[PDB]
């Protein structure tokens, strides 16, 4: 297919399906009939779509974790356990890597292994192994809503399961489900293929079934200044938009300074809102999500607490509509149960302790609020330039060109140019620009916040103080100081 | 530090690439010449550039839970492709979850790898052990 | 004695001082000439006031843990765990509530006990007890600044033996170690007995020894409105001045939103500074200390740290020089060292994780000032008119007539009128203001924000809410809405 | 239920009054005549009121930790006292840390306590005990 920034007509659509459910057996289970009357039986109280809306109007957090196993029945005990003693309030199911690859032969190997061997040997839960049949006992086994998480460049298959089993959200995009986790996959592929997931969620609400959709927001979860990230959620809910998605949750990584936080989701969503009406969609309802600190942390559990739960002070003061939970076990492994659960807990008690409170206007959230809606608007000034209005074809161009650069992503098509590093108050900002088309006056505010550091460590600023910010939260600070 | 070859890469269907970025830096700055193959490698790409290169050591590593399954065979397939003896590192996060380290030590290094390392391991431990076991520290 | 807001002479002093000493054996060991020279040979680095002075010069936070057992060598392995493997910035030494009720008998009976069980059946340290010789080998164990924390209607001779122990600080005050802490203690006794504590320090500081006091803000932890928290403070910085005291942290105890808490304690420093030169103390250098959350914990661990690690982050947006540290073990019974440390650690990281980052201005926080600090000045003018200018006689006439009036308080020369009560946004307001001196204005702004709670809860406020709101942090979350 | 009376206070060293002024509003709430002693009283103090009073209870409240001391003795007293099996409950936090709690409710049973009581105890289960051992439930 050609890649157009264009909604797919229901012919073409269904032609791909039919190629689509070809790819596993289990593509059998999917009958598009049956899976609306199925969904459109689902309680309200077990409709992401649906719940996230009434967070939105109560001005609530919600709270989420990451979780996953390779067998079904300990999938679903799992989900349990965090659900009724974590105190969730939307369930995750975080597909293993193989999956991530389309490798179905791996997983099924991965799911033996697992079970001889009483314990998981997979990352996360095999989704299309496990059919829409499994995935409708999970959803029927809990009392939330549930979300496919995960990193898929081609998740054609399996968002046809996940959402025929009855999972009414799917996380992802054709961008941040590329770069930061494939090496060798074209943008305009996964462009294309995250159409495919995007228009099915439009096929679905054409019918009246609201299923949400997520970009995710974090990308290598690596010094990601704010401007670079939300220039990807934008474009990913415009492109969804337009094959008819209706919910969508753009996403954050925290980056630690709690005023540049809370300016850069305030701005994600003002500037989300504003484009999706500025290029006709005007029935799109947005929130937003919130992830705790996606970069090393500190084996030690006591500070992992202390990240934890001073990033979910960050979410609540910015009106986070969702915060992803970290856990204790983040530097060591897959958490268990008893530890997801202390990481929900620790984050919803934190959530109540601040309930209905909300960071202020200041003078400083205000400059900073406009220093990246203007970086911001750069950048995706210039992908419409380069796809002369297109920006399907504008973000593969971008990529081509460094306009947009996604720090230490594996991608090749990623130019890896832009270097990113914090300044003398912890905020990310850009060190090397490469190719990002910014005005020399936003890049001058950039190199004068950094000189401020250089000034205060006595040290140029460089690449050694990007390495040490790498390093730095796992060491015990945000700041990557010198010693 | 004398100058010698090492493979580098992370293994299976394993993306993450930071740690690689400065394991890179790091072994290039202790005087290594570091043929790194990046992220998404399976096995065969490891044993290729070791011959191509003939490589003194080839460091696997894994974060992402799956080298459990990831990493078996590996000496098996090296031995085959005539690298008999070369020296097999593995580290990261090489298992699922939080376990008893003398466990998976014991484990991994059953399955021929020479050195196996912890969570959180900095490079300069590895650069140390490996200049050691090569004879040149 | 009468009691005169006045510097007591030189030889009123010593007279007090001879019959102190008498009231252990272990006076005999004070040398007040020895104790001048073991002081100055104290290393900066373990001088309290002097750490305190580089905490504000950096623009730093510093944490201290609360701890102490009965006998000498496990409570220095104790501090040496809490140093080493917690972090800590500052030591505290808690001393046994036998020993504030000056019952040595009894905390000699409580040292046998606990040595014949291989544990502590104290719930502090006798410093007393143990003397200058036992205070010392504390000190010189350890490589932090040393200070009593404690709850002391008359500690004068533990202030002689503690700060000729080498320790450095002592906490306390007039009001603050009363009215939380006795029944039968009049507020003149306990002015009279804290002027002798203070002129302690007025002494050592005359002779180049440096020596910090710190007021006791937070008094019975449980829903102190700032304004009468910060009264009390504000007045015993005042009573120490007066007796020669130059380094003082006045003190503040959580009350959970974010804004009130940092308005608070903005308002306490600036009004303390001005207060003092005010009324001609200019050389005094005065610090703040912000306590997380002194009311009810939950069980849950993990919940604990979220209460633990939300109040840090407000303490260090807030520009405290000092926290002070809560445990996981807080619901249950006094810390092991391990749970302390973890409490620590988890402290340190949140404030690393926020190096330098303050709350900007804002209108909200501009407004909650001003409200303080008028609520405030109504009770201290009023104050200053009852004692005809004299501050001391002024403070036990506004006890004897309400004017002064401490939530909670078990002392019988407290009114126990006042009723505080939260709003609908979690700050603690004046539900019955009793004989609290405050206008019309400030009176109708307090009703005004409680209506919007009643408003949203659909119940009246009521002494039910206020039951509720001690409960609630325990049960889970700040406010203590219905069901 | 019906009009009984306690006794109500928190023992020896021992300022908390909160949970004194909690516990004195449900039982009073519950049908009790309170006869509330306070804080900072010693074992004589809830024997001189309860004879006073007659009550058909003693309620120890301890929280500060130093009550594995501070409650020793206190039924023998009430004997001497001609209050032979009166009963006597004994909450709050009364042992110096956490410890393993059979093992603490063991320990004030063995000192003559009728009802001990862990950390965190709603009053609704003391007045429910109280009501049973009083037979008006
Ligand atoms: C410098 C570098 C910084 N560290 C990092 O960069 C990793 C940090 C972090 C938070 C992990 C947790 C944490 N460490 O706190 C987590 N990821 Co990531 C959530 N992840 C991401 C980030 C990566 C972006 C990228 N492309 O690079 C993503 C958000 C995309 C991400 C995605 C995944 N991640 C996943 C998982 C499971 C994990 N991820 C981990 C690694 C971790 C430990 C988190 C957790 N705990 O659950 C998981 C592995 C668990 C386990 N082994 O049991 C998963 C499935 C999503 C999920 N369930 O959470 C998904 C899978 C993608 C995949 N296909 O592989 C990140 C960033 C992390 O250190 P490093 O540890 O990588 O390497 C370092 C290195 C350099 O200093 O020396 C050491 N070393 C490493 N290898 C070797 C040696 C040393 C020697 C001597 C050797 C021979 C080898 C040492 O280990
Ligand atoms: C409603 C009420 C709210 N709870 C409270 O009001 C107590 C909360 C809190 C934080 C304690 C921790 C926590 N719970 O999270 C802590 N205090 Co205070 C730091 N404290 C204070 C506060 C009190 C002000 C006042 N005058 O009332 C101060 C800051 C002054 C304070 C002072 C002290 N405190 C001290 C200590 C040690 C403790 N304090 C505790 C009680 C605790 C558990 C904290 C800790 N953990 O270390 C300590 C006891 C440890 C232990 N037993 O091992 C100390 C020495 C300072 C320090 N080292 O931390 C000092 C001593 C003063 C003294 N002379 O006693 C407070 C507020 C607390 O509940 P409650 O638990 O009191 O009672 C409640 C009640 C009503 O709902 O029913 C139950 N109940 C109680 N008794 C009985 C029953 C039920 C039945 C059926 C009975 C027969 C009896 C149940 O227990």
């Amino acid at each position: 297919m050609e890649l157009k920034n264009k909604k797919w007509t229901d012919e073409e659509f269904h032609k791909q399906r039919e190629e689509v459910l070809q790819q596993w057996p289990t593509g059998k289970e999917v009958d598009l009939q049956e899976a609306v009357d199925y969904l459109k039986k689902i309680p309200a109280e077990k409709n992401f779509a649906e719940k996230l809306v009434l967070a939105k109007k109560k001005g609530i957090t919600m709270a989420q974790p990451r979780a996953g196993v390779a067998l079904l029945d300990e999938h679903i005990e799992l989900l349990r356990y965090l659900q009724d003693e974590g105190g969730a309030d939307f369930l995750p199911s975080t597909i293993d890597a193989y999956t991530r690859q389309n490798r179905y032969d791996e997983c099924e190997n991965g799911i033996k292994e697992s079970e001889k061997a009483g314990r998981s040997l997979l990352n996360g839960f095999p989704g299309v192994n496990f059919g829409v049949k499994g995935c409708r006992k999970v959803l029927e086994a809990v009392n939330l809503p549930l979300q496919a998480r995960h990193g898929t460049p081609d998740s054609r298959l399996l968002a046809e399961i996940i959402h025929a089993g009855g999972w009414t959200s799917n996380e992802g995009g054709g961008i941040s489900y590329n770069v930061p986790y494939a090496k060798n996959v074209t943008i305009e592929k996964s462009l294309l293929d995250w159409q495919y997931c995007d228009r099915l969620v439009g096929f679905y609400e054409e019918q009246g079934v609201h299923i949400n959709r997520e970009p995710f927001g974090p990308l290598t979860g690596t010094l990601v200044p704010p401007s670079m990230s939300n220039a990807v959620g934008i474009t990913e809910a415009l492109l969804a938009a337009e094959q008819g998605v209706k919910n969508i949750t753009v996403g954050y990584g925290e980056c630690g300074n709690m005023i540049q936080d809370i300016a850069a989701l305030r701005c994600l969503e003002e500037q989300t809102n504003e484009y999706l009406k500025a290029y006709g969609y005007n029935d799109v309802f947005v929130t937003t999500v919130f992830h705790q600190w996606m970069g090393g942390f500190p084996q030690d559990e006591s500070k992992a607490f202390g990240v934890i739960v001073t990033a979910t002070t960050i979410a609540a003061l910015a009106g986070a509509t969702k915060v992803i939970v970290k856990t204790p076990h983040e530097a060591i492994g897959i958490p268990t149960k008893e530890a997801n659960a202390a990481g929900i807990k620790a984050t919803k008690m934190a959530l109540n302790m601040l309930e209905g409170q909300r960071m202020p206007m200041s003078k400083e959230l205000e400059t900073e609020m406009a220093v990246i809606k203007a970086e911001t608007k750069c950048i995706l000034d210039k992908m419409f330039e380069l796809g002369k209005g297109d920006l399907a074809i504008g973000t593969v161009k971008a990529f081509e060109t460094g306009v947009m650069d996604i720090p230490f992503g594996p991608s090749k098509y990623n130019a890896g140019k832009m270097m990113p590093v914090r300044d003398n108050l912890g905020c990310v900002r850009y060190l090397e620009f490469g190719n990002v088309p910014f005005t020399e006056e936003i890049k001058n505010y950039n190199r004068e916040r950094l000189q401020e550091r250089a000034k205060f460590e006595g040290r140029d600023v460089s690449f050694q103080m990007v390495i040490d910010d790498i390093f730095a939260v796992g060491k015990g600070r945000l700041i990557g100081r010198p010693e | 530090m004398e100058k010698k070859t090492i493979v580098l890469g992370v293994i299976g269907s394993d993306c993450h690439a930071v740690g690689n970025k400065i394991l890179d830096h790091a072994f290039t700055n202790a005087g290594f010449n570091v043929v790194n193959i990046g992220v998404l490698s399976p096995q065969e790409l490891f044993i290729k550039a070791a011959i191509e290169t003939k490589a003194d050591a080839i460091l696997v590593s894994s974060l992402y839970g799956q080298g459990e399954i990831d990493c078996k065979g590996l000496r098996q397939k090296c031995d085959e492709a005539g690298l008999e003896g070369i020296l097999l590192y593995v580290g990261g996060n090489i298992v699922v979850g939080k376990q008893h380290w003398p466990d998976v030590e014991k484990r991994f290094k059953d399955m021929g790898y020479d050195r196996v390392y912890a969570p959180g391991t900095p490079p300069e431990v590895g650069i140390a052990d490996l200049k050691k076991d090569l004879n040149i520290e």
